[PDB]
RNA sequence: ACGACUUUUUUGCCUCAGGGUGCUGUAAACAUGAAAGUAAACUUUACGAUCUGUUGAGGCUUAUCCCUAGUGGUAAAGUGU
RNA sequence: AAAUAGAAAAAAGUAGGUAAGGGAAGUCGGCAAAAUAGAUCCGUAACUUCGGGAAAAGGAUUGGCUCUGAGGACAUUAUGUU
RNA sequence: ACAUCUCCCUAGUGCAGAUCUUGGUGGAAGUAGCAACUAUUCAAAUGAGAACUUUGAAGACUGAAGUGGAGAAGGGUUUCUU
RNA sequence: UGUAGGAGACCGAUAGCAAACAAGUACCGUGAGGGAAAGAUGAAAUAGUACUCAGGAAUGAGCAAUUAAAUAGUACCUGAAA
């Protein structure tokens, strides 16, 4: 039974049990291992491996995000959110006020308007 | 639970010590054995 | 001993059975047909053939498989069932 | 034959209401405390089909003959037809020999032997006396939805093919 | 349901395959094809959902479909009287 | 891996589906089931303690593709980089 | 270890029954049943013997409010190797 | 009542102290508490089932073998009824 070896192997590899590969050949030599030092030796030789991962690709997402950048899927049937949930009311207000207040200060400070005109605007 | 004090610790080790079967060297000149899930200590 | 190359319609053999048991049943039917044809106690089903059957998951096994049946006596009688890769199934013959 | 069937299927009783605890197709209530036995006249679960039956007074509309090359053809439609449909009968194919074209339904399955008998007494009815004049006999496919009638017609209709 | 029943076991039968009948609806592939526009030359070259052509195409059609003595098959050798 | 497996596939059960034409006429009872439902754009009554009623009612639209328009940040005095 | 009918004292002294008490045991019956939680297959190893041990190859599921990590109560050597 | 004696026209293992015994124990109850089932080989096991064969291993059998006796084989006396 490879139980013992697989528990040690997971610690040696620093990887999940489900990703440990024991070679089906020389399995007796592998099974004979009974120390972490032995398990390290097996991995070093190449008789116990960590598997390549299943790891998903961003590719499909990159295409879709490019399409969203092109504005394509922003139509009505691809909305479930409220207009507020799509883009928040506070954020839009905050953007307009901050850009306008920055603009007003820069005009006054640079002397392209006066303090009186600034305060009214 | 994980936390305990000295009297509990000593007693549990005592109960563990006690549980072990009768020695066969005595026998050639009975047993009460506890199984943990079936019979609890009741401390 | 002999090696013969045949076509099994699995769609016909899997016709009555549910999605969940379809691929298991298809495997059993392969084993049963090979066993019956070569008339052996022992039937051995290759991993490549197995992978081919299970390839489209439980719902949709291959509808037709070309299998290679080998009668082999070394008692030590058995048959080994293996897939031979083929494109069209049209015009296939059941010879050695 | 249909196997052993419940009371609804076998005998046609009305289903119990939607409410019913042990099922809509649960049986008729046998009743009677006295007499202290089930009344045999109650409908009950058991075989459906595979029963012996006499259909009576079925009219012969035509007797076909194997020898006739135009056997299922008519004077109205003179194209070559034998009784065998387009692609043959489902589960029966080619009708090999001479044949009886009989009005309406006949008990049992296709492939079954059927016994024809003369009526117990001669029949003096209008329908008995009457001389059939057929205008047409279909030979369209019953394997499909019978959209076409003969192999020649199918060839003429489509024309070019691979 | 299972028994039971219908069968057949080499002028057959099974097995696939071919052909028939159908059912679906025009495959992949390729086009020095078109196409709402796009960008890059001073009408050409890049990109483009899509549509058309090759193409009533491609697929699927016996399991309880049809035909074919077309392919390859066709064993146990057990039991009661 | 669940206190089992296999083979068969009818009744019957149980968790489900689906139904022509009718549309609650069944039944104590529309119970069950289904219809309805998200957004954007419209439109919204009786009545009211004028705050509500209200998502009333009642409507329309919604995919894919190729565009068009609107919303910043930096630095050259109208021009750029982003 | 056993009797006493020769006589007589003495008694917790005679069971079919109490839905008796206690203990054993049948018929019911190889029957009811082993029905929550998507699915397992192929080949190998082990061993006297493998659907449900182990390994590999496939197919899948849990799907970060996880059959994942950590912890409390509570359990108490259940851990771990042979 | 505790301890020590001597007793009996008492009970004889479902009786008799709850207890003839590794019993006020096991076990059960949050806890106060509740509270069992449970004796017998033979004269002698310093007579305890040797050895062989067939058995993967359990075990079985023996022309083999202890004992006066093994259908006395240690959950061992006799061994009723269902």
């Amino acid at each position: 039974s490879l139980t013992l070896q697989k528990r040690l192997a997971a610690s040696v590899l620093k990887c999940g049990k489900n990703k440990i590969w024991m070679d089906p050949n020389e399995i007796s030599e592998i099974s004979l291992a009974n120390s972490r030092f032995s398990i390290r030796k097996l991995y070093k030789e190449g008789l116990i491996l960590k598997k390549p991962q299943k790891v998903h690709s961003r590719a499909r997402v990159r295409l879709y995000k490019l399409a969203k950048r092109k504005g394509r899927h922003m139509g009505i049937g691809k909305r479930k959110g409220t207009k507020n949930a799509r883009t928040n009311q506070k954020t839009l207000w905050i953007k307009r006020q901050r850009v306008l207040r920055r603009l007003l200060k820069r005009l006054r400070d640079s002397k392209k308007v006066d303090r009186h005109l600034y305060h009214s605007f | 639970g994980s936390i305990k004090r000295f009297r509990l610790k000593q007693r549990l080790g005592k109960c563990r010590r006690q549980n072990r079967p009768v020695p066969h060297w005595y026998r050639l000149k009975n047993t009460k054995r506890r199984h943990w899930r079936r019979t609890k200590l009741g401390l | 001993p002999v090696t013969k190359f045949i076509t099994i319609n699995l769609s016909k053999l899997t016709h009555k059975v549910c999605y969940k048991r379809k691929a298991p049943r298809a495997i059993k039917e392969i084993r049963s047909i090979a066993g019956k044809l070569m008339h052996t106690k022992d039937v051995r089903l290759d991993v490549k053939l197995n992978k081919f059957i299970w390839s489209k998951g439980v719902r949709n096994p291959p509808k037709r498989v070309r299998v290679k049946l080998e009668r082999k006596r070394n008692e030590k009688m058995y048959t080994i069932v293996e897939h031979v890769m083929v494109d069209s199934y049209k015009g296939l013959v059941n010879e050695c | 034959g249909h196997g052993t069937k419940g009371v609804v299927s076998r005998y046609g009783v009305k289903r119990l209401p939607r409410k019913t605890h042990r099922g809509l197709r649960k049986v008729a209530c046998i009743g009677a405390w006295h007499p202290a036995r089930v009344q045999f006249q109650i409908p009950r679960h058991g075989q459906k089909g595979y029963f012996h039956r006499t259909e009576r007074n079925k009219k012969i509309y035509r007797i076909g003959l194997k020898t006739d090359k135009n056997s299922a053809s008519t004077d109205a439609d003179i194209t070559e037809k034998k009784i065998t449909p387009m692609g043959g009968f489902p589960h029966y194919g080619v009708v090999n020999e001479d044949f009886l074209l009989l009005k309406g339904c006949v008990a049992g399955t296709k492939k079954r032997p059927i016994t024809l008998r003369k009526n117990i007494v001669p029949q003096v009815s209008r329908d008995a006396l009457a001389q059939v004049s057929l205008k047409f006999i279909d030979t369209s496919s019953k394997i499909g939805h019978g959209r076409f009638q003969t192999s020649e017609e199918k060839v003429k209709y489509y024309g070019p093919l691979k």
